[PDB]
DNA sequence: GGCACAGGTTCAGAGCAGGCGT
DNA sequence: ACGCCTGCTCTGAACCTGTGCC
């Protein structure tokens, strides 16, 4: 999740200040693909809802809620790489919004196995991996952009 | 066909199939029924081994 | 009947109000 | 009336109950 996190970042300032030479231009390549695959790969390829139940006594439960919080991380480190490349792409905003879908199942999952038990699990309120600089980025183009360009890719 | 299953490769999988058909000439369904107890349920944790199959 | 927020309660100790030797 | 010791008052922390809602 983190060491995602790490690289996105890196990459956007590499882009940003350093450009104005293989190993970077083969990376974007690597996230475009775990990408395309992340989009779908949905849980029976990472055992998950069916086949765990995440019960936190069970080595296959913790296992799960492990793995669980990685790919939650890494499908926001995803959101974060697809937004930032691209000057408002709709296909690649479709990309953002899978990723989401993705981490928003594993959200109503783990709230779903969290509305048995006592809220004790603030494991699930651990912090996203995005600089606030994207929650600004992020929110500014959300609330405020009437641009016609952007638009249909925002909506 | 632990292994095959494992990386869901087909040419180990034909190997092994031949194998145990010379070996009969009912023990190919032997091995089939010793198959579906514990190895064919899950060839693979994903159930992609069975579209393979 | 269970699921959840708010209240008050017991604690546990810091740190100073004041009774008591010369 | 000044020095010495103690115990009381405050302060917040954590505990678990107590009651309202669906």
């Amino acid at each position: 999740d983190y060491l995602l996190c790490c690289i996105q970042h890196c990459l956007a300032w590499y882009k940003n200040t350093v450009i104005p030479e293989a190993f970077y231009e083969d990376l974007d390549d690597i996230l475009e693909s775990i990408t395309n695959r992340m989009i779908k790969s949905e849980l029976e390829d990472f055992e998950l809802d069916k086949s765990a139940d995440f019960s936190q006594s069970t080595s296959i439960g913790i296992k799960n809620n492990i793995s669980a919080f990685l790919v939650m991380g890494v499908c926001e480190v995803l959101i974060e790489y697809n937004f930032s490349i691209s000057s408002f792409s709709k296909n690649r905003f479709e990309d953002i919004l899978s990723l989401f879908m993705c981490y928003k199942k594993l959200s109503d999952i783990l709230n779903e196995k969290a509305g048995k038990a006592k809220t004790k699990m603030a494991n699930k309120t651990s912090d996203s991996l995005l600089s606030m600089k994207f929650v600004s980025s992020l929110l500014t183009a959300l609330f405020r952009d009437s641009i016609q360009s952007h638009q249909e890719s925002l909506s | 066909m632990a292994q095959a299953f494992e990386s869901c490769q087909l040419d180990s999988m034909v190997t092994a199939f031949l194998v145990v058909r010379q070996a009969a000439l009912l023990s190919y369904a032997d091995w089939f029924k010793a198959s579906f107890g514990s190895t064919r349920g899950y060839h693979g944790c994903s159930k992609k081994a069975l579209v393979f199959l």
